């Protein structure tokens, strides 16, 4: 449904399959990389993304040594890497923001099974854009998305309450309670948990 | 303003606007020209060649072998992951892998670790359309190719943007090559499937379509005789 949803809770232990099918998901996750709380590598692996989707994409932010972690919980989950975006992160200039400096952001992109209808080509692998706070994803991405895969379900896990977007139902520790629209969802949420507390 | 979008309305690709791409450094600069070792080339099949004949066993290697995806002899990520990179690597070294922008990107993160390297950057080759504003699996239009950077053993930018060039060339960057030799990691540099045009001093060129060879083992191993062994190629020669 239409305007932005979102549900506070621990991504660990929600039930996600009340939430349906979706065209597109994407995560920022808590990676344990060597600021927040974080998830183990098993905790991301056992991560119900399976359940998500049977054709669409996925959108996996990954740095660091998640820079392979994420291949392999993509590749466990069930889909193949199929692209690789990178926001270039510049200034209100347009100039450039280990061994090496750090220019940039990546973002791994999935498929499962056989997506159809999907706007494949329109945008180019490269984000050019300003940043903002630190951790915020540039929003280009969500217009990316959205020419891909126009008019869709998508989730995002682990966003924040600034990426709550229409079409888009967020998932995340830190959002403002639950809020949702959306009748089939109510009603899958209402049966998992009538009494309105997501634990263990 | 969302250049995204602007990609989408006019074909001019983001990268297209970035601009400008402590004094000086250029004195790092001159301390790797003296310490080069002379160009070292030769022509060599290398799916046929003993890759063991390459001696002494090189401080970072580059390796770029000629991938289907640059067209339109083509290797495989098959072919490339056979090669015996760790028989010629020392033991404290460094690979940069050109990956492409497909199934290389996971392939050769497979190659550096059968080789016994973790990767430790990724620099990205972004190339910018502003002259000229398809694989069936691609969700989005590449725009970049990836280098890997592995480590074995115990002032850049991990970015290169420079004007997508002209179909059917296959040049990378000689950008890279700046990036390479700052990091100061020694002076047995090896590139894997260089060609005449990229034949450059400090370096051992080794490729089936270089015309001409100078390599000699013997010969090439003299210049990191003692005293010479561990110089990082950024430092002055020892007099
Ligand atoms: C235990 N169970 C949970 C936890 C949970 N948490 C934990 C607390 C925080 C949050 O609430 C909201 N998220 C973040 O603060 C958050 C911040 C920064 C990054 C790093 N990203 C930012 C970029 C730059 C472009 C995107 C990079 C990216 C790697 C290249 C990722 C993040 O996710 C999620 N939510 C539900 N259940």
């Amino acid at each position: 449904l239409f305007p932005p949803q979102w549900i506070c809770c621990d991504i660990r232990y929600l039930d996600v399959s009340i939430l349906g099918k979706f065209a597109v998901v994407m995560a920022d996750p808590p990676w344990d990389i060597h600021p927040y709380g974080t998830l183990t590598d098993d905790e991301m692996r056992r991560l119900n993304i399976p359940v998500l989707q049977d054709d669409g994409f996925l959108f996996l932010w990954v740095t660091g040594r998640a820079m392979e972690l994420g291949r392999e919980c993509l590749n466990l989950w069930g889909y193949e890497r199929v692209d690789e975006i990178i926001w270039v992160k510049t200034n209100q200039l347009q100039r450039i923001i280990h061994w090496l400096n750090h220019g940039k952001e990546h973002c791994l992109v999935g498929v499962k099974g056989n997506p159809q209808g999907f706007n494949q080509g329109l945008d180019c692998d490269v984000i050019v854009a300003e940043v903002r706070s630190t951790s915020h994803k540039p929003d280009e991405i969500y217009g990316m998305i959205e020419r891909l895969s126009p008019g869709t379900r998508k989730i995002e896990l682990f966003g924040r309450p600034h990426n709550v977007q229409p079409n888009w139902i967020t998932l995340g520790n830190q959002l403002d309670g639950i809020h949702l629209l959306d009748p089939d969802v109510v009603a899958r949420f209402k049966q998992r948990y009538p009494d309105g507390i997501i634990s263990k | 303003n969302d250049y995204c979008q602007h990609f989408v309305d006019t074909g001019h690709r983001p990268q297209n606007f970035i601009r400008d791409v402590r004094e000086l450094i250029r004195l790092k600069d001159e301390l790797i020209a003296k310490s080069n070792t002379p160009p070292m080339y030769l022509q060599a099949d290398i799916e046929a060649f003993d890759i063991r004949e390459l001696t002494p066993k090189f401080d970072v290697i580059l390796l770029e072998p000629p991938l289907e995806e640059y067209y339109r002899k083509c290797w495989t990520w098959d072919d490339i992951m056979k090669l015996e990179i760790d028989e010629i690597a020392a033991p404290r070294s460094f690979i940069f892998l050109w990956c492409g922008s497909g199934e290389g990107l996971d392939l050769g993160r497979v190659c550096l670790r059968k080789w016994g390297y973790r990767r430790c950057e990724d620099i990205c080759w972004i190339k910018t359309n502003k002259n000229n504003p398809l694989d069936p699996k691609a969700v989005f239009q590449r725009t970049k190719e990836h280098c890997l950077m592995g480590i074995k053993g115990t002032v850049d930018i991990d970015l290169i943007i420079t004007e997508e060039p002209e179909i059917g060339n296959i040049e990378k960057p000689v950008e890279i090559f700046h990036i390479i030799e700052h990091f100061c990691l020694g002076r047995r540099r090896l590139h894997l499937f260089g060609r005449d045009s990229t034949i450059r001093p400090g370096w051992l060129t080794v490729g089936p379509t270089l015309t001409n060879s100078n390599y000699n083992a013997e010969t090439y191993a003299s210049y990191f005789s003692a005293p010479n062994s561990y110089l990082t190629g950024c430092t002055e020669e020892i007099e």
